[PDB]
């Protein structure tokens, strides 16, 4: 039906962006910070919504990447 | 009977020539793959005798 | 020539370098050609010069020098 | 820790198994055709000589 979140956005993505952890994390990520296993809160958050975040950031022409060692970071494209 | 049998022999000879040429042509192509798979990719991983 | 047509056949039937194939280079140990590889090598040698070889006299051939010796 | 490693493993295994299944099959097909024609040629050779 109309006026329904699904019209504009996946529910899981909206759920992630509404979380209290997102602004901190976003700010940090943009600044170039790498995220490892020790900062549980952040790491766990990342894990839970990985694909939504990846898809999101894609809008910016930037890859949200996951190294084999389990740490997340941002890699910008030429554009 | 031997002259009649020499005719079967000749049929077999022509067949054998054809097969000979075909086999050699196959080997010529397969050589390139062999030189290319020297990466240790062939010994067990690719050559699954099963 | 025959002494280089033999190399033409051997290198392209075993895939080994022309430098590797010397007169005394044995197929099995130097060139690495195994049972079926040597069978195909002798078949190709037969085809190149459009001749035929006996089974025993052919199997006796196990080297470039021997190959040419039976060929020439 | 688990959650990480388990994932990694799943991806490794799936790629490996499917890629080998995809390649080895046709490699063996080629090897088998060459084997077959060689065998036919040898049978023809022996029968012709005899």
């Amino acid at each position: 039906s109309s006026t329904h979140i699904e019209q504009f956005m996946p529910v899981k993505l909206a759920q992630a962006l509404a979380n209290s952890l997102f602004p901190e994390l976003d700010s940090q990520l943009r600044a170039g910070r790498h995220i490892g296993i020790d900062d549980l809160d952040n790491h766990a958050f990342l894990m839970d919504f990985q694909e939504q975040l990846e898809e999101f950031y894609a809008r910016y022409n930037v890859e949200l990447i996951r190294a084999p060692e389990g740490f997340f970071y941002l890699r910008p494209r030429s554009t | 009977e031997m002259e009649n049998v020499q005719k079967k022999l000749r049929k077999l000879e022509r067949d054998y020539y054809q097969i000979r040429e075909q086999v050699v042509s196959a080997k010529a192509g397969w050589c390139a793959v062999m030189r290319m798979v020297k990466d240790n990719g062939v010994e067990r991983r690719l050559h699954r005798r099963e | 020539t025959i002494e280089e047509r033999v190399k033409k056949i051997i290198g392209e039937q075993l895939g080994v370098k022309q430098e590797e194939v010397t007169n005394n280079a044995s197929f099995v140990e130097d060139l690495g050609a195994d049972s079926l590889d040597t069978v195909e090598l002798v078949m190709a040698l037969e085809e190149e010069f459009d001749t035929e070889i006996p089974d025993e006299e052919a199997e006796k051939i196990t080297t470039v020098q021997a190959a040419i010796d039976y060929i020439n | 820790a688990i959650r990480v490693t388990q994932s990694d493993r799943d991806l490794f295994k799936h790629l490996i198994t499917e890629a080998t299944s995809y390649v080895s099959a046709d490699y063996m097909r080629h090897a088998n055709e060459r084997r077959t024609h060689l065998d036919e040629a040898l049978a023809l050779r022996g029968e012709l000589f005899g």
